[PDB]
């Protein structure tokens, strides 16, 4: 009760960023070590969705299947949603379409740091387990 | 293209039914064709803007409004009350059709049909539409079957995953305050601890 | 009672073709009636159990494979790489029908077929079928293409609120986190300043 009377008395604080309050939120996780939590997880990586029938293209998209309420569901669970493919992507999502998987090597192949690929069934038997599935198994 | 078929009841003979088709390319005010059948000998004839339009001015009507009642009359249009009678000289070869108004009878459209040497082709052209037509229905309604079962586990899918994120809201919440106060408790022992150190200094 | 039309091209006339209706209670192991026609005369016949169960008797092999042949052939379910070829003859009043494979044919079956009194009713009653299963697949389709157009508003509402739950859950939580680091560096404020003013005393 006097945390919550506390926190009414602050009226708002809007002074930052998005991305300053990632690397805060990183921050904070990284000291108090509350990596155990049953989100946020997936704030520490970056996750893409091959939504785009032209990668790298934003007026092409293909909303309306299980890509856009997985890519939600991930941004709800802590998962950091990138439009963009830059070169700071970790994780990529592939759904049953693997046309593009030789395009998608080559992307990762060319930038320094590399992004391991994943399978959309990665993310939905992590969920039920609340924990990061090895992606070996889903590679 | 379009050709509609449909079933009438002769007076001569209002025993057996009859079959007509008739088929026009945009609208039936360019014009049409029509066939009529019984299964043994078939009659066919056409129609064409010129005596559509002569017929429309003989009936002091509308050209929208005549061309509706065609429609209604021709492509089983019937409306809630309203009955139509034709019937079809076979010696005079001469079908006419009229709307039957309670007692009241108002001639609708006549024309005269040739009668075709050959039936047998004209029955089997319209077997092969009524064939193509059914079999592109049953493919329709089976592709729109397997969408609709489709989206339906999808949408059951995504309403699962929204009511365990609404479950887990809480949850988070919860949690974060329990942290939030764990850590302000060990803040303010922390602060004691100082501020009893620099009482004994 | 379940009845199916299809279309065979006799070796005989392969310019016409000919439409037969293959009727059947509730399986073809009881037997059917078949109908035959060309839209000017039609033919008549009955494989009642006994005649399929001699038939497979006279042939020695297994009754399944017999009733999955009529499905595939009679039922118009022969597959790309399957061919069947039926020959009718009027004079014998007999229609028998193989199956060609790897250049030679085997014989499938034989009937014998009574001609109708008038085919007439036999071309009414086919196309008034017809004309009913047509309108029936229209309904259908009309229905579900409404229960489609409910399918996604209720798809995309569902989004809509998904949608609302992240950005609500989003909101939230910075909140939280951002009144929460707040307060953390002025303790943290308050702590350095206290152990600054500890070395003094």
């Amino acid at each position: 009760n006097q945390l919550k009377e506390v926190f009414s008395g602050i009226k708002n604080s809007n002074e930052q960023t998005p991305e300053e309050m990632a690397s805060l939120i990183a921050d904070l996780e990284y000291r108090y070590s509350w990596d155990c939590s049953p989100l946020s997880m997936f704030r520490r990586h970056t996750v893409y969705l091959d939504s785009y029938a032209v990668i790298n293209d934003l007026s092409t998209k293909n909303e309306g299947t299980r890509l856009a309420i997985k890519a939600l569901e991930l941004r709800f669970h802590g998962a950091k949603v990138v439009s963009c493919l830059a070169e700071g992507v970790s994780h990529v999502i592939i759904g049953e379409d693997h046309s593009r998987v030789a395009d998608f090597k080559a992307f990762r192949r060319t930038f320094k740091r590399k992004f391991k690929i994943l399978k959309e069934s990665w993310v939905t038997d992590s969920i039920d387990k609340c924990e990061l599935q090895e992606e070996n198994q889903y590679l | 293209m379009e050709r509609k078929i449909s079933r009438i009841h002769l007076v001569s003979e209002p025993s057996i039914t009859h079959f007509l088709q008739v088929s026009w390319e945009k609208t039936l005010e360019s014009g049409f064709v029509i066939t009529l059948t019984d299964g043994h000998s078939a009659w066919t004839g056409t129609v064409s803007e010129s005596e559509i339009s002569q017929e429309a001015d003989d009936m002091a009507m509308e050209k929208g409004k005549y061309v509706g009642e065609l429609r209604k009359a021709l492509l089983s249009g019937a409306g809630p009350a309203d009955v139509y009678t034709f019937n079809f000289s076979k010696e005079s070869c001469y079908f006419f059709f009229e709307k039957n108004l309670k007692d009241v009878s108002f001639r609708l459209g006549s024309f005269n049909l040739e009668k075709v040497e050959n039936p047998a082709e004209v029955i089997r052209e319209l077997i092969c539409y009524c064939l193509d037509t059914i079999a592109e229905n049953q493919a329709k309604n089976e592709h729109l079957q397997k969408e609709n079962e489709r989206l339906l586990r999808d949408w059951n899918d995504v309403q699962g995953r929204f009511e365990k994120c609404v479950s887990a809201k809480e949850a988070l919440e919860t949690d974060l305050y329990k942290r939030f106060i764990l850590v302000l408790n060990e803040k303010k022992t922390k602060i004691r601890s100082l501020h009893n150190k620099l009482l004994n200094a």
